[PDB]
């Protein structure tokens, strides 16, 4: 939480689980310590991931 | 009786690293 980065994650499209078993833990480990993110893409996408960030 | 090596006795942060380096390798003896 005090280290720095600027780390830039893929987020595919798969069909309604939007995330990965595989690429869990590395993709939530860097929302839980981060300080700012920035979302980049579909509208409707970037919204339902930040529902998503944030109420998990 | 044995023991169990009971304490060190000072405490850190786990961090687990997350910023990476490459790591080469330093099998270089005296050649």
């Amino acid at each position: 939480k005090d280290t720095p980065f600027m780390v830039q994650v893929k987020l595919p499209n798969y069909k309604d689980y939007l995330l990965d078993n595989k690429q869990v833990v590395l993709t939530f480990k860097l929302v839980h310590h981060s300080k700012k993110i920035t979302l980049i893409g579909d509208a409707n996408k970037i919204l339902q991931y930040k529902n998503y960030f944030q109420a998990n | 009786k044995k023991v169990v090596k009971q304490k060190n006795h000072v405490y850190t942060p786990v961090y687990n690293e997350l910023i990476e380096k490459y790591s080469e390798i330093p099998l270089n003896d005296k050649l």
